């Protein structure tokens, strides 16, 4: 027998009741010959009718076609049962695996119908068998073992089957089993023979517990067609991906994509996913872009040419080399040795504007380092674009916290840099620009300017500008009039914190505009004044913009 | 024998907490952990009908392996109904003591049993890698090492095993933070490390074992006052940031005068240009930095509100925080020393510093303000960790403008 788990529903809900609706008579036999027959191996059990309960139940036609089933639609029954301890969403990535001598995959048949319902909920179950006539009564059964559709039976099998291979897996601890969901994937480094004998001892040991293995035919062939992946004894790779289109046809071909730089470099799906914004309407169609075309003529090339993943050698280091190709988009390749590659994949920027390449080649690390653990229980060693003088300026300079595990530069361009670095200090003999801004909030419209200690003074007009804007403009109008070295002061708390954050580029124009002009320039000293207090030139500059 | 029972604050179901990724030297620890664990009867192995789960890591203080539960929600949802029915007094003498030693007496609570209608709430999941088996799921029979009910519960029997030594020596302060003892007196260290010997021995005569963040001393600590520099000659640019840092003053010292000074720059100058000081904005000037030498005065801890810290990194290693329960009204400041070692480390030995201080000072932990991105704080955290407990946090990714410490 089988230990049955405990199962409940949920507080303030009861058993369902729903009425099964009309069928035809042709599939009502067969219902009546599924069911009688599930009656006889003892999975179901005729109900009397003080079993209040009931849920719809369905049916295909036998034919040909695997069209002889019985379906159920627990749905009620499953929106008032118990929550359970979700099975793991995550699936074992091919790049994770050790090779091993032989593997061998069990598939489980029947095998929710292998392990019993608690007794005090099997009454929810309930289904009644559609009468042939309307005058007739139906005829009413109950599930003594876990319904295909319920909401328990995945979680209720996983611990099942995981209790029943524990004695094995202690008594041989060399074999290597893998779960997943109906099956069981066997690997060892025993010689063939030993291998195949201790597949035999787990297939005879799942059947006293009445799981039934393929043990005649064994799906033996090495290369396995598995979740979209081939697992050869040697290598894996993707599954073969099918290179005018509508705005769905984007979509998936953006997933095939995305799956294929699991192991194909050089994928890219930056132009597409920006062709794929707003526009939630499938049936519309997208507009074709030259740029997003030449993305998919690159991709096409690249899946020209095959592509396979090593397995993992827990012996050896795990190397992981990002490259920063296009703005915003970054590759990383996973290895051991020189050029077989573990699996390969990409990063994109976050949300936000304002960023550094130093920050998105940190935050790629970091992407990569969690994806490390995950897959292979150990981080990375890096190969990174970033000089470490550059990195340990940046670090040293940051205000926040942040690290990279062991790394080695790797001279391989673009080289991830700093464009600018503002001075710590006022440069002296250069002339020092006090600058503003102001908008109103009720007309679009504003000014932006600057005083110096020269006398030199500006204002120019301003359409559909916000008071950041403004105190943003005013700093960019004081960098185009000045000389190499200029010192700026301004009361802008939010063009400070700009500024500040060193950003290599952004999506707003202005502060692309602000970030050429410094890079242009030798020296930039920026200074924060109180606004309002009468300080310097900023009273000046005040009156000479909001007036 | 008899199990105290334990209920959730109504409205409130158990944890749900994900379980992060772990090294392959992590899992292995805890499965060692665990299978001895459920030898002794301390966990046991839970099914699927039970849908809660809090997070588990291991850390190393010693070469050996210590788990930690991090039981932070589960706290969230029992410790606060367990305050009020069962709480512990913290005293304000330790703060006052000259040394302060912290003692794990974590195996204490592994004796007493835990109601079984709670221990469903106290499963966690040892995770595999690359998701090739199901995690291996517990949940607690006895009184969980985190779980902030464990002490409360655990008081009674505390109060006797320690009334001996607190009778021989009714000058030592004794303060039970959860899972640790603060023990306080004003002896000389070598004799105030030969009175903890004393006390362990004592413990370990009654059945709770100690292992063989500690050695405070609460009375050297002082504030980090504001202070303004003293120069000779002063640029523009110098009385710019006087200004601004006296400006910025203002919110938390009343009465800080910024007219006179503000005088000084009147006027489209030049950053470089020496200004000499007036005899009136000297007088304003010193008038600030005696009232800024003088310690602020009216912030009273509030025990309903919460403790918040902040922390802003400064250079060459050095760390400055702040402690509030309201904005402009600090509770304390301080500033570290690091003896460059990475920023995190840096930062996790400041977070365990800080609320070392907040638990003897205040016996309440502070939800710590972390300028650090979030992905590598809890990438790395766990490397570092040394404590029993763990605090809240949440992060920042704004930059303060000020760093005036
Ligand atoms: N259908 C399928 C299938 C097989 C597997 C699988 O097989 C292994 C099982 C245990 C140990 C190592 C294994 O594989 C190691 C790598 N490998 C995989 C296949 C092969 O022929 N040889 C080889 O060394 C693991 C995970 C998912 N799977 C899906
Ligand atoms: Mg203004």
């Amino acid at each position: 027998p089988i230990e049955t788990v405990p199962v409940k529903l949920k507080p303030g809900m009861d058993g369902p009741k729903v009425k099964q609706w009309p069928l035809t008579e042709e599939k009502i036999k067969a219902l009546v010959e599924i069911c009688t027959e599930m009656e006889k191996e003892g999975k179901i059990s005729k109900i009397g009718p003080e079993n209040p309960y009931n849920t719809p139940v369905f049916a295909i036609k036998k034919k040909d076609s695997t069209k002889w089933r019985k379906l159920v639609d627990f749905r009620e029954l499953n929106k008032r049962t118990q929550d359970f301890w979700e099975v793991q969403l995550g699936i074992p990535h091919p790049a994770g695996l050790k090779k091993k001598k032989s593997a061998t995959v069990l598939d489980v048949g029947d095998a929710y119908f292998s392990v019993p319902l608690d007794e005090d909920f099997r009454k929810y179950t309930a289904f009644t068998i559609p009468s042939i006539n309307n005058e007739t009564p139906g005829i009413r059964y109950q599930y003594n073992v876990l319904p295909q559709g319920w909401k328990g039976s995945p979680a209720i099998f996983q611990s099942s089957m995981t209790k029943i291979l524990e004695p094995f897996a202690a008594q041989n601890p060399d074999i290597v089993i893998c779960q997943y969901m109906d099956d069981l994937y066997v690997g060892s480094d025993l010689e063939i023979g030993q291998h195949r004998t201790k597949i035999e001892e787990l297939r005879q040991h799942l059947l006293r517990w009445g799981l039934t293995t393929p043990d005649k035919k064994h799906q033996k062939e090495p290369p396995f067609l598995w979740m979209g992946y081939e697992l050869h004894p040697d290598k894996w790779t993707v599954q073969p991906i099918v290179l005018s289109w509508t705005v769905n046809d984007i979509q998936k071909l953006v997933g095939k994509l995305n799956w294929a730089s699991q192991i194909y470099p050089g994928i890219k799906v930056r132009q597409l996913s920006k062709l794929l914004r707003g526009t939630k309407a499938l049936t519309e169609v997208i507009p074709l872009t030259e740029e997003a075309e030449l993305e998919l003529a690159e991709n096409r090339e690249i899946l020209k040419e095959p592509v396979h993943g090593v397995y993992y050698d827990p012996s050896k280091d795990l190397i992981a080399e990002i490259q920063k190709q296009g703005q915003g988009q970054w590759t990383y390749q996973i290895y051991q040795e020189p050029f077989k590659n573990l699996k390969t994949g990409k990063y994109a920027r976050m949300r936000g504007a304002h960023t550094n390449d130093v920050k998105q080649l940190t935050e790629a690390v970091q992407k990569i380092t969690t994806e490390s653990i995950v897959i292979w229980g150990k981080t990375p060693k890096f190969k990174l674009p970033i000089q470490k003088e550059t990195w340990e300026t940046w670090w040293t300079e940051y205000w926040q916290a942040t690290w990279i595990p062991e790394w080695e530069f790797v001279n391989t361009p673009p080289l991830v840099k700093l464009w600018y670095q503002l001075e710590k200090e006022p440069i002296v003999g250069a002339e020092t620009f006090y600058v503003d801004g102001a908008a109103n909030r009720e007309t679009k419209l504003g000014k932006a300017g600057y005083v110096t200690n020269k006398g030199r003074q500006k204002v120019v007009p301003l359409t559909n500008t916000t008071n950041q804007k403004t105190e943003l403009q005013a700093i960019y109008l004081a960098l185009q009039d000045s000389g190499l070295e200029v010192n700026i002061v301004t009361d802008s708390q939010y063009a400070l914190g700009i500024i500040q954050a060193q950003p290599d580029k952004s999506e707003s124009e202005l502060v692309n505009q602000i970030i050429e002009q410094l890079i242009k320039k030798e020296k930039v000293y920026l200074a924060w004044v109180p606004a309002h207090k009468g300080i310097g030139g900023n009273e000046q500059v005040d009156k000479l913009v909001s007036a | 024998i008899e199990t105290v029972p334990v209920k959730l604050k109504p409205g409130m179901d158990g944890p749900k907490v994900k379980q992060w990724p772990l090294t392959e030297e992590k899992i292995k620890a805890l499965v060692e952990i665990c299978t001895e664990m459920e030898k002794e009867g301390k966990i046991s192995k839970i099914g699927p009908e039970n849908p809660y789960n809090t997070p588990v890591f291991a850390i190393k203080k010693s070469t050996k392996w210590r788990k930690l539960v991090d039981f932070r929600e589960l706290n969230k949802r029992t410790q606060d109904f367990w305050e009020v029915q069962l709480g512990i007094p913290h005293p304000a003498g330790l703060k006052k003591k000259k040394s302060v030693t912290v003692l794990d007496v974590g195996d204490a609570y592994f004796s007493v049993p835990l109601d079984e209608d709670f221990r469903k709430y106290t499963a966690f999941t040892i995770p595999s890698i690359n998701n090739e088996t199901p995690g291996i799921r517990y949940q607690y029979n006895v009184l969980p090492q985190g779980w902030k009910g464990s002490p409360a519960i655990f008081q009674s029997s505390m109060t006797k095993i320690l009334e001996p030594f607190k009778k021989q020596n009714p000058d030592i302060v004794i303060y039970q933070y959860m899972d640790d003892l603060y023990v306080g007196s004003d002896l000389e260290i070598g004799q105030h490390r030969t009175k903890i010997e004393e006390l362990r021995q004592h413990l370990l005569r009654w059945g709770l074992t100690t292992p063989d963040g500690y050695e405070l001393h609460p009375d050297k600590w002082t504030v980090q006052p504001i202070v303004l520099p003293e120069k000779d000659s002063w640029t523009v640019n110098d009385i710019q940031k006087l200004v601004g840092k006296l400006n910025w003053a203002s919110q938390i010292y009343p009465g800080i005068k910024v007219r006179q000074l503000s005088k000084l720059l009147r006027g489209t100058k030049a950053l470089t240009e020496v200004i000499p000081l007036t005899e009136e904005a000297e007088l304003e000037l010193a008038e600030n930095r005696e009232i800024l030498k003088e310690p602020v005065h009216g912030v009273y801890y509030d025990p309903s509100k919460d403790l918040i810290a902040e922390i802003q990194k400064q250079g060459q290693g050095q760390w400055t925080y702040q402690i509030y329960q309201e904005p402009f009204k600090n509770l304390k400041t301080g500033k570290y020393a690091r003896m460059h070692t990475n920023d995190v480390k840096q930062l996790t030995e400041a977070v365990q510093k800080i609320t070392t201080e907040s638990i003897v000072i205040w016996g309440k932990t502070p939800k710590f303000k972390l300028p650090i991105q979030k992905e590598t704080w809890e990438t790395w955290w766990t490397e570092y960790w040394q404590a029993t407990w763990i605090p809240e946090w949440e992060f920042v990714n704004t930059p303060p403008l000020v760093k005036l410490w």
